[PDB]
């Protein structure tokens, strides 16, 4: 059960391969490839949206 | 490099290990096999072969072919004991030096039925009936024929068939007994008694010999390899 | 109905007027040895009705100071009729048992006994550097007794009840098959014990297997006038007894 | 995995869950829902770590002994007759069960130390040890250089210092259908002789020694032995040992109190 | 009472008062003397965390 | 292990009415109490018990 | 089975070993107020499990001379946990109750109590030209007592049992929901009372609603030796309690 | 003959791979994943079942 | 049993075929055909004596 992922390659111009050998998920290597991103939680917690090109205070 | 992690055990030399190893002589062309009679595959093939048991291993007889000869003769009494020895094949002197005993000595546990064959070497004119018996442990050893007779027995009648077989069944609480001699693992007693008597005509010897053999039955097996206590050495032979 | 009960084994029947259920071994009911589990090759004797019946041991009196009693099986039955005779003539044997402990009192009496069967109950000596002696371990069909203080003896069993003679909390004897006889509700306990051992069969003289322990956790008590003689009787029946390795009789 | 607690509400029945008869020798199967108003809880807790295997399956020192590089004949080599009763920890765990069946993983930690009559220019080459297992009956060594160390059949490990704990696996070598942790019986049918667990104990002996012969300066090495049960099966659970251990060959104990005490049945002050 | 079968017996009797306390102990199964020596307490002692409901039966 | 953070509460018992008994019957009684885990119980994190000590190898 | 019983409300369970049935109100089981029957418009609070649970009041001792006792609801519960706190913060409230009166004796004891719930039990003053005072009417969770002779007092309740404090034959208290506790057969009485009033809801401090009366019609009796301490305990649980008109707390 | 199992992962939010290299089953790693469970043997050895909501002693 | 409702007791009723003597102790009787009667609600209990003879008919 080998897993083939993608290496960090760079941008203006390849895969790896991993097999887990231990019975415990804690033994696994790092999740260095998780790129989820949601600023909205902290940057726009306002209940009434807020459009940019609009008069902020009506 | 392929990331690797060494485990306990690395670099040890365990005598019973089983790994591959480079050959010092690459491409060496061995000499063709032949086909010699008598190939052996399991030590049990050897233990299944009859060997003569030295029942008469008393004192001075132990260095004489006499150790192998059980004495039997005409008697004025009834039900006398002919011989007796315990079922301790691995450690008892009577049995431990036979093919079976020697093999048992390379192991720690054993299990199985054993066959004892008695061959009468009297003369064609002699007759007699014997009672061969095996008595599991727990009570003592039988001291009389009435006691022995209450256990596993065969009544051998001497006649054309010189030989007769007492087969000793495996009756243990364990599965395996130690070859080593433990009271926990006691195996019982084998004894023989006159059922009638050695009757012979005039001009025929009344004194006869009986030979006894041992071998394993088909349910026999040994376990746990160990070195025999039977071969010592002080320093390299030269 | 169902507190009442009737058990027939052999030519003997036991009836109970107020029981609980019947506790069964570790859920296992006794049965003869299977060819796949067997090692001794000789054909076994399975007397049946002559050996698997109810044997009633000596009674014992419960007093307000009794710490408890104990009996060791098969030992306790070594002299009971044919079961005992078969034990003598055979190297090996195995059996299960239905144990029925009896004790009726009155409604005005009170008390509560723990009735347990402890498989393999190796016991400690009173004096640390010795081994208890055969008789301190088992007096046959005669109950041995626990004590309410450290036993002293040079070869006695350390019988202080609180450690049940085994070096453990007597209050945890509960992981073993048991029932209680709380006089208020019960009057008997019935426990069926399957044969438990690390070998298919064993010699019945040199190994005990399990020990029945009766220990009062709430003492007998009553007002003056009420009868003071409250015996505890123990009736046991071997079940599925087989023997192997016939020869002459005895120990040795 | 554990049970979810199912939501329950008011009741007014003639079904009485809370009332039973413990005399039956049966443990009540009650749960909160039976005696109070419960909310639903999806329980994800697992009992993975209380599995008998995970409980026993951790290496534990069962003994250790020492021997010396030089010094002659007791000192020279050591031996141990295998048994699991000389240590408190492991022994109490195995003893929570009457019978058990399992494989073993042996690991040895071997360390060496210099002794005082030092000598100058002491510069010792690395040490290699040999451990030999002698099954019951095998010819046992009598001095560091007895013929028996040639091990043509007994298994042995040769290990050099500085290279990671030697380790092996051994099967269930018992002769019965399980290892017995208790044996309320005797070794002899007449009951004379030994009584108790020791009657069963016959697992052989370990023998250790240095391989490189004695140099100028004295050195002492200690061999720590670890046992790790694997592929475990256990029957007939028993109460955990209360009284401390006194002897390795039996259950002998000094009576001891059931628990620590407190001032009254009313004290909430945890001891 | 700790070396007596008495440690196991909760006393209860007829009284001239109402609502008297019979006993009391904390829910600290792992460390409290009342509970830590029972089958449950002994097992808890081979561990560091525990969780669950506990049943106390009174006979 | 016993932490104030992890305090678990108190178990107590009280007379709801009283032990009423007729004449010629003991007024003093005993009550036994048992413990066990319910089906949602689980332990975590293995550790050695503080309950078994030793000074040196038993012999 | 069926004399045994188990009732769970909130985090509290009651069990009975020997009851009769459970008498239910006037056949009506309690329920929250319906939109068609409602008049107060604010959204009600219906705490539930925190308020509709079993509260156990002070016990009382039955003696061979006790004429009887009585408690007034909601008053008796005005100090019980959250039920009481909700009563304080709210102008209006309504609830039903499961009342469980307990009293065990022995088999050698005898006696019989009437346990009744009298809706709207306006009581008379001992002295005709006055009105009884709040405390003569209700001592909260503490039972008031009837007397076996005309009470005198300048502001006391005319408590002579025979007229149940209401000017009627005590023997006719029977048209109200009730049960008897005849020690010979019973040991508890359980009565579920629906909310009965001429308005959908009411203030819980200025109106009492119903009074629980426990009156022995056959006196406690027993032979010497038998225990003389026979308490009567009262455990009650509000049912379907809702409140309206939240504001600051108190009476006034 | 590689065997792919599941790692202990946790619950509110993966596989391993093992190949045995020795001829003897005793050389194998632990059976840390056996979760069989039957209290009935010790918690209810009573011959006549015992229902919870029912009167224990009839 | 004609005791009173408050009395209790267990008895062992037995039958012992001939050949050996008559049982003189409970341990002797108990080894033969027996029933263990427990006094309780059912006042009565039955010991049924099986026909165990070598003949078919016995003489009166
Ligand atoms: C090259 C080194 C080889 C080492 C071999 C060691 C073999 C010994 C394994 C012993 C396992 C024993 C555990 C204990 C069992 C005892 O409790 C019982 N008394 C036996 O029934
Ligand atoms: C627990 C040790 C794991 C052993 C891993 C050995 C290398 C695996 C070979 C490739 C097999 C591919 C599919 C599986 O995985
Ligand atoms: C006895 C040593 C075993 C050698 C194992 C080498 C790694 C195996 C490669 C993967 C092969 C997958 C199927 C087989 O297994």
């Amino acid at each position: 059960g080998a897993q083939v992922s993608t290496q960090k390659t760079g941008a203006h111009e390849i895969h790896y391969t991993n097999i887990n050998y231990y019975k415990d998920a804690a033994s696994n290597s790092a999740n260095r490839q998780d790129f989820t991103q949601d600023p909205g939680k902290f940057t726009e917690p306002v209940k009434d949206i807020m459009v940019k090109s609009m008069p902020a205070l009506n | 490099g392929l990331p690797t992690l060494s485990t306990p055990g690395s670099n040890q030399f365990l005598t019973s290990d089983d790994f591959q190893s480079p050959s010092a002589m690459p491409q060496f062309d061995v000499t063709p096999e032949m086909d010699i009679p008598g190939q052996v595959n399991n030590l049990m093939e050897i233990a299944e072969v009859d060997s003569v048991v030295p029942v008469n291993n008393t004192e001075g007889k132990v260095m004489s072919i006499e150790a192998y000869q059980i004495p039997v003769q005409s008697n004025p009494t009834n039900g006398s004991q002919v011989f007796g020895f315990p079922l301790t094949p691995g450690a008892n002197s009577v049995l431990n030096r036979t093919l079976l005993g020697e093999i048992l000595n390379y192991y720690a546990h054993w299990s199985g039925s054993i066959k004892l064959t008695f061959m009468f070497c009297g003369s064609a004119m002699a007759t007699g009936k014997f009672l061969l018996a095996y008595s599991p442990p727990g009570a003592g050893a039988p001291t009389t024929r009435k006691e022995a007779m209450l256990g596993t027995h065969v009544i051998w009648d001497v006649g054309l068939q010189s030989s007769c077989v007492l087969c000793i069944p495996w009756i243990s609480q364990t599965h395996y007994r130690y070859v080593v001699m433990d009271e926990y693992t006691a195996g019982g007693y084998i004894t023989c008694w006159y059922q009638t008597n050695i009757v012979v005509p005039a001009d025929a010897q009344s004194d006869c010999k009986i030979l006894c053999f041992v071998s394993a039955c088909n349910d026999f097996s040994v376990r746990m390899l160990k070195d025999t206590p039977f071969i010592k050495q002080d320093n390299f032979f030269q | 109905s169902d507190r009442v009960r009737s058990i027939t084994l052999g030519n003997s029947t036991i009836t109970t007027q107020e029981c609980a259920n019947v506790v069964v071994g570790y859920g296992v009911w006794p049965t003869y040895l299977k060819d796949e589990e067997a090692t001794a090759e000789d054909q076994p004797t399975q007397p049946d009705v002559a050996t698997c019946r109810f044997y009633t041991l000596e009674s014992v009196m419960w007093q307000q100071s009794s710490p408890g009693w104990w009996w060791k099986f098969p030992d306790a039955l070594s002299n009971m009729g044919l079961f005992g005779q078969n034990m003598q003539y055979h190297y090996l044997g195995r059996a299960g048992y239905t144990i029925h402990v009896q004790c009726n009192a009155s409604k005005f009496h009170q008390g509560c006994l723990l009735v347990v069967c402890v498989p393999e109950a190796e016991m400690g000596c009173a004096t640390l550097a010795n081994k208890p002696d055969p008789k301190s371990l088992s007096k046959g069909e005669i109950a041995n007794m626990f004590e309410s203080q450290n036993s002293t003896g040079e070869t006695a069993v350390q019988a202080n009840v609180i450690n049940a003679g085994m070096g453990v909390g007597v209050g945890n004897l509960t992981i073993f098959p048991h029932q209680w006889i709380n006089l208020r509700t019960n009057n008997s306990a019935t426990i069926v014990m399957p044969y438990i051992n690390s070998v298919p069969m064993d010699n019945m003289f040199r190994h005990n297997n399990f020990t029945l322990m009766v220990i009062p956790f709430a003492p007998l008590s009553y007002s003056t006038g009420a009868t003071t003689y409250v015996p505890i009787t123990v009736t046991v029946a071997p079940m599925c007894a087989e023997y192997n390795g016939l020869r002459l009789a005895g120990k040795q | 995995r554990v049970a979810d607690t199912i939501g329950s509400g008011p009741v007014n029945s003639e079904s009485i869950p809370a009332l039973t008869a413990a005399e039956t020798g049966h443990t009540s199967q009650v749960v909160p829902s039976d005696t109070m108003q419960t909310r639903h809880v999806k329980n994800y807790h697992s009992r993975s770590e209380s599995t008998v295997e995970n409980f026993l399956c951790r290496s534990a020192c069962v003994f250790y002994t020492t021997y010396e590089n030089h010094d002659s004949d007791g000192d020279n080599f050591a031996y141990w007759v295998i048994n699991t009763r000389q240590v408190a920890q492991l022994r109490r765990k195995l003893e929570m069960f009457t019978y058990a069946r399992f494989d073993l993983e042996l690991t040895f930690v071997i360390t060496s130390t210099q002794e005082q009559p030092t000598v100058r220019g002491q510069d010792a080459p690395v040490l290699t040890h040999q451990i030999m297992y002698v099954p019951p009956g095998g010819p046992v060594p009598t001095k560091v250089n007895s013929y028996s160390w040639q091990t043509s059949t007994n298994p042995s490990v040769f290990w050099t210092e500085g290279s990671a704990p030697p380790r092996m696996s051994v099967p269930f070598i018992g002769i019965g259908n399980a290892y017995s942790m208790f044996y309320d019986g005797w070794a002899r049918f007449d009951k004379q002789g030994t009584y108790g667990i020791s009657t069963l104990n016959n697992m052989g002996t370990l023998y250790m020694r240095h391989v490189n012969d004695g140099g100028p300066g004295p050195i002492v090495s200690t061999v720590r032995i670890y046992f790790k049960p694997k592929h475990v099966k256990t029957w007939v659970p028993r109460p955990p040992r209360l009284c401390q251990y006194q002897k390795a060959g039996n259950v002998n104990f000094e009576p001891t109190g059931v628990t620590e005490g407190r001032t009254d049945i009313t004290t909430m002050k945890t001891t």
